[PDB]
RNA sequence: GCUAAACCUAGCCCCAAACCCACUCCACCUUACUACCAGACAACCUUAGCCAAACCAUUUACCCAAAUAAAGUAUAGGCGAUAGAAAUUGAAACCUGGCGCAAUAGAUAUAGUACCGCAAGGGAAAGAUGAAAAAUUAUAACCAAGCAUAAUAUAGCAAGGACUAACCCCUAUACCUUCUGCAUAAUGAAUUAACUAGAAAUAACUUUGCAAGGAGAGCCAAAGCUAAGACCCCCGAAACCAGACGAGCUACCUAAGAACAGCUAAAAGAGCACACCCGUCUAUGUAGCAAAAUAGUGGGAAGAUUUAUAGGUAGAGGCGACAAACCUACCGAGC
RNA sequence: CACACCCAAUUGGACCAAUCUAUCACCCUAUAGAAGAACUAAUGUUAGUAUAAGUAACAUGAAAACAUUCUCCUCCGCAUAAGCCUGCGUCAGAUUAAAACACUGAACUGACAAUUAACAGCCCAAUAUCUACAAUCAACCAACAAGUCAUUAUUACCCUCACUGUCAACCCAACACAGGCAUGCUCAUAAGGAAAGGUUAAAAAAAGUAAAAGGAACUCGGCAAAUCUUACCCCGCCUGUUUACCAAAAACAUCACCUCUAGCAUCACCAGUAUUAGAGGCACCGCCUGCUGGCUCCACGAGGGUUCAGCUGUCUCUUACUUUUAACCAGUGAAAUUGACCUGCCCGUGAAGAGGCGGGCAUAACACAGCAAGACGAGAAGACCCUAUGGAGCUUUAAUUUAUUAAUGCAAACAGAAACCUGCAUUAAAAAUUUCGGUUGGGGCGACCUCGGAGCAGAACCCAACCUCCGAGCAGUACAUGCUAAGACUUCACCAGUCAAAGCGAACACUCAAUUGAUCCAAUAACUUGACCAACGGAACAAGUUA
């Protein structure tokens, strides 16, 4: 039950 | 909730192409009698409300010169007048708005 | 870590010298003492703990008169301001002291015992047997460093061939020439250790901080195992 | 007919050859790119571990200066996995080449730039007319999915047999993968284009050469020997170790500062109650304003308080009023 | 009439697309050689575009001469610090997406312009020598936590105003983000602003207001709301502290008490010295007790229960209105999801819960708004065991170690003696590496793992695991229980095991259902011997636990 946390992936802004 | 299936373009073109998505043809179109525009039967003449608001705003800018500033409302009538005219019979004791250009035809001089 | 002690003065005085506190961290700026930080803000005052130490124009035996018993926040016991001819230095007062008061300092051992006043200091060769003392040094020319806590006072047990037995006040005693120069009487601030502290904020006014949280089944004896033996390892638990 | 689709270079890869670069002026180890004052600080020290042994604990290949051969031999080794010589032998050696790539390829590179991260560090995307742009009256036609042209008529894996005829009739339980057996309501796939996965030894076999000999030293041979052909994949952990980088968030500490109305009270880790700090309950919100907020209701609010600035402690660790808390939005061991 | 032309894994073939090379060929081919040599599938990679969907969501106070004025909000504003670095100044632009708009369009592009030191920053000749007495209106008084501000002597020295910061609607949060953000003033403004794009007034949802009679009958619980309200029990002395992002507590800390360790200095402890310091337990005080343990009790608590009274739409039993949302019109325009769908109902069948199969019934085609029974609806998290000769954290009388550190010993060395250092041993400390053998739904407690026999496959052989039951891990007689050697059996492989004529040599293949253990290694002159290696085809030596 460990809490797990995914982070946001942003995505590279020159597209 | 999210969709099961993808939905296909025939199914899409039932739905966007139905007749109550189609836009709606109107038949209260009609020549204004004055100008020859289009207008509706219910609804004033664009080009004719144009050219009324056009001669208000020159008529209202003149007011602003005479009044000279804020909460200076007059107390009487007011007059409009335009190049080759005198105040009339009744129009005495009222605020003669002075324009330098020929009365239009469509306004009548009362 | 770039740490440079504060006690970088070379001369004596008595003016109050700033100090920065460490909070448990040495040198390299890790933690090596725990439960010290914060509190607050205190001015060293240099004490001078070699009692006999005559002026440079003068030697033997000196005076000095007392000019004010204060506080002093490094140490439990209060300090007293005394001037011997024309310097001022401080030393740690004793439980009978007062603005105003005189002390003797000498070096001189007779061949009989002298009346031992309290506050002077005389060496441990002139001192009668039982009196209680303060403030004794190892030997001579080393400075004073036991006895020093308020109230603390030492034994003159006895003394033989040139030595004398020191009881501490820890119950032990000690051996040293009867050279060394030594303080009559107890020190200042006797019911210092009957203060109450009232509330967990004064201790973090002193720079103490609160002990760890974690419950420590280590101890003294606890945390310790004694190793049972093979023959006793059959016997050292008995289901009941 | 729109969106688009097509193109051939830019350059690169592997070799050969030959041993490479760095003072125009000014600035640059202090907070680098900062004209201009007493320093004394000084460098050197076995790698480890993953992995193999189907665990693991001894052990486990890593150019050390001549290709070949001796030879995988002597030796070494939980005498297991595997590791492994030497004496001795002894060859050629002419850069300017390609059964290398051609914009998702070939270097990451149009550039270590944009951008991301406090930092160490990570790391792109793309260009296309013609001899002439000082011809733009251009650079025809046709091609993915997606659309438009052109919404739909009972009924059903969408098809097949058919039929005068689209449908109507009859027949038919999607594909892959994983299990004894999948229409299965088990796994995977919106779709299009491009890219993306079987590398090698002994022996044997097959086809030539020569033959008690074979082979362009060494090696094998009781028909062998020499040469060729023909057999052994891809993606994915949690981890471990080494060396760096991080305390501008947070935990605690150091230095020197700042803040706390009014009222009741009293020289109070006192009460009420703003600023401020915290986050009890409920509701909203749940790709939200917000990778933790909003509204109301609450705890503290002269103290073990709150807070700005700079410094310190760094991963076999730090720090911790112990919650296995925190150490830059995944900390039972950071990146 | 034709005939190689309907199996998984695997195996044997015969052909072969495209490409490069050799040689041909010359509207795209041939024979060979070579290889980055063929994609309906890896929650594949990149790119394009669909689906959800023109949906969710987003935005501009009113009139007007576009002078101005009006309505409303202000929990804000101005400045400095820090940060940022030209980021709504002017002009022009084929301009044209800031989440709407836009001609002057403009928080876009290009050019031009700009912030001027008095404020702030950037300071100081040497050597000595000086600096006991807070602050708080500092005067009373009263403290402890003991504090935030000072020079002189001599020598040297009389040149002068440089340099840099100065803008803005601004910073940290991927954004023009309802968040974060130090200080000085204003404490309601003298400054700064706009919640409504237009319309309609459905449901559902959110917030708010009002309510007959009743007043907790609601509910796990008086949660919310209303009102401004009493009495206790449990736990914790109290203020305080903690799981940033589900736990604020009864947990931690805490005075007080108690235990343990230490007789001392030049970097922590400490510029200290047992009335001290450190490592800990417990949680004040008071009472009682042993020679450490138990109750009581003041306040206190967003702790956990209980209760009087009141209060109320919590409820009997809901209703009305307002705002947001909503729906429609205009502009802008996502995301999860998606095998293909021409996507009905009832029984039956079926990897057992059918829109698709069987039998019946129903059935022109299409939007729009609701609903949430189904599509074992979607995303992510988690539970549940199980598996891995997969990891990690922790603990220890798991195994393996002392390199390291400390304390000693001897050697070495000095030496009239002693130390330091070094080498080698011996304890201890603190750590280091590694592992948890299988079988019995799980756990506990026990049993089990090899060999022989029976129930046990009635008749060649083999074969019923699990299960039920009884055994074996010997002993005895020999001492040719010597040496050799045809042919066979074989526990379904191998290893191992079994029988054996003849012959030499002697005499005149021992009994027994099982009665057993490989290799390496060790010992030995040789012979030969060595393991409840019983987990009995055996790892040289490794446990527990994880909520
Ligand atoms: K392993
Ligand atoms: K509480
Ligand atoms: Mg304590
Ligand atoms: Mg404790
Ligand atoms: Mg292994
Ligand atoms: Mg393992
Ligand atoms: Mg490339
Ligand atoms: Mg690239
Ligand atoms: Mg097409
Ligand atoms: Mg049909
Ligand atoms: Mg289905
Ligand atoms: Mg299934
Ligand atoms: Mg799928
Ligand atoms: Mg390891
Ligand atoms: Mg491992
Ligand atoms: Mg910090
Ligand atoms: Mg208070
Ligand atoms: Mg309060
Ligand atoms: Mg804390
Ligand atoms: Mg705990
Ligand atoms: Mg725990
Ligand atoms: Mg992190
Ligand atoms: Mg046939
Ligand atoms: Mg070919
Ligand atoms: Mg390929
Ligand atoms: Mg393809
Ligand atoms: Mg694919
Ligand atoms: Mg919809
Ligand atoms: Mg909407
Ligand atoms: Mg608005
Ligand atoms: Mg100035
Ligand atoms: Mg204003
Ligand atoms: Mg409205
Ligand atoms: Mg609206
Ligand atoms: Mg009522
Ligand atoms: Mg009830
Ligand atoms: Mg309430
Ligand atoms: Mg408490
Ligand atoms: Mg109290
Ligand atoms: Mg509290
Ligand atoms: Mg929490
Ligand atoms: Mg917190
Ligand atoms: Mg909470
Ligand atoms: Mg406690
Ligand atoms: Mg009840
Ligand atoms: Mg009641
Ligand atoms: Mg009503
Ligand atoms: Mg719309
Ligand atoms: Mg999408
Ligand atoms: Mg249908
Ligand atoms: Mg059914
Ligand atoms: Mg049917
Ligand atoms: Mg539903
Ligand atoms: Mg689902
Ligand atoms: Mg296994
Ligand atoms: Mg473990
Ligand atoms: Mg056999
Ligand atoms: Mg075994
Ligand atoms: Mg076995
Ligand atoms: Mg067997
Ligand atoms: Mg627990
Ligand atoms: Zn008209």
């Amino acid at each position: 039950t460990k809490k797990r946390f995914t982070p946001p992936i942003y995505q590279p802004k020159f597209k | 909730a999210a969709p099961k299936n993808r939905r296909t373009i025939e199914v899409n073109r039932c739905r966007r192409r139905n007749p109550q998505k189609l836009i709606k043809v109107k038949n209260n179109i009609d020549v204004c009698p004055e100008c020859g525009h289009l207008k509706q039967k219910h609804v004033l003449c664009a080009y004719c409300y144009e050219k009324v608001c056009k001669e208000t705003a020159e008529i209202r800018r003149q007011i602003g010169k005479q009044e000279g500033g804020p909460f200076k409302a007059p107390t009487i009538e007011t007059v409009v007048l335009y190049t080759g005219e005198t105040p009339s019979e009744q129009d005495q004791g009222k605020r003669i708005i002075e324009r330098d250009r020929k009365r239009p035809s469509w306004f009548t001089q009362n | 870590a770039n740490f440079v002690s504060w006690k970088s003065r070379t001369k004596y005085t008595i003016t109050p010298v700033k100090m920065r506190k460490s909070g448990g961290r040495d040198h390299t700026g890790r933690i090596r003492v725990h439960g010290i930080g914060g509190g607050h803000k205190q001015r060293y005052r240099m004490i001078d703990f070699l009692r006999f130490r005559p002026e440079e124009t003068k030697s033997g035996p000196f005076e000095e008169k007392v000019i004010q018993v204060r506080y002093d926040p490094c140490r439990s016991a209060d300090i007293a301001l005394v001037a011997g001819g024309s310097r001022k230095r401080w030393i740690i007062a004793t439980e009978n002291m007062q603005a105003g008061d005189t002390i003797l300092n000498s070096n001189h051992i007779g061949r009989m015992a002298v009346a031992a006043r309290e506050g002077d200091a005389h060496p441990l060769g002139a001192l009668p047997v039982g009196t209680l003392i303060n403030n004794v040094e190892s030997e001579p020319g080393r400075g004073a460093q036991y006895i020093r806590a308020a109230g603390t006072c030492g034994v003159l047990l006895r003394k033989v061939n040139g030595t004398a037995i020191i009881q501490l006040p820890s119950k032990r005693q000690m051996q040293v020439l009867e050279t060394c120069v030594a303080t009559v009487g107890r020190v200042s601030n006797v019911d210092h250790n009957k203060r109450v502290i009232g509330k967990a904020g004064r201790n973090r006014w002193l720079g103490k901080r609160p002990n760890s949280g974690r419950w420590h089944r280590k101890g003294g004896w606890a945390g310790r195992k004694i190793r049972p033996l093979p023959p006793m390892k059959s016997y050292v638990k008995l289901p009941s």
